[PDB]
């Protein structure tokens, strides 16, 4: 249910899915920091 | 670490009521990239900047 509201919003309060796959990947993604900093790191060489 | 994210400091630090010229912000962002010690990245704690 959750995951659906985050769909609705993100498309205008239907449930398309292309709406829920942006809520996903939104999803995802809001949880992404530690992961973006490992692979800025691994990209740098910063973690080899 | 882009010239867009510059414009954007740059643009920041005049808001907070500061005058800066083009070499000194240039500066301040190649020394916020080294603090991070990271070439394509540039320091995000504004407070020590």
């Amino acid at each position: 249910r959750a995951l659906a509201e985050e769909a609705a919003v993100l498309g205008g309060g239907l449930l398309t899915a292309e709406s829920v796959e942006q809520a996903i990947a939104a999803r995802e993604h809001r949880s992404f920091l530690s992961e973006e900093e490992f692979l800025r790191a691994v990209q740098e060489g910063v973690i080899r | 670490a882009s010239p867009e994210n510059c414009t954007a400091l740059g643009g920041w630090l005049l808001a907070q009521g500061f005058q800066l010229t083009q070499g000194g912000l240039t500066r301040l962002y190649d020394e916020a990239r080294r603090m991070a010690e990271q070439r394509d990245r540039m320091d995000a704690r504004l407070v020590e900047i």
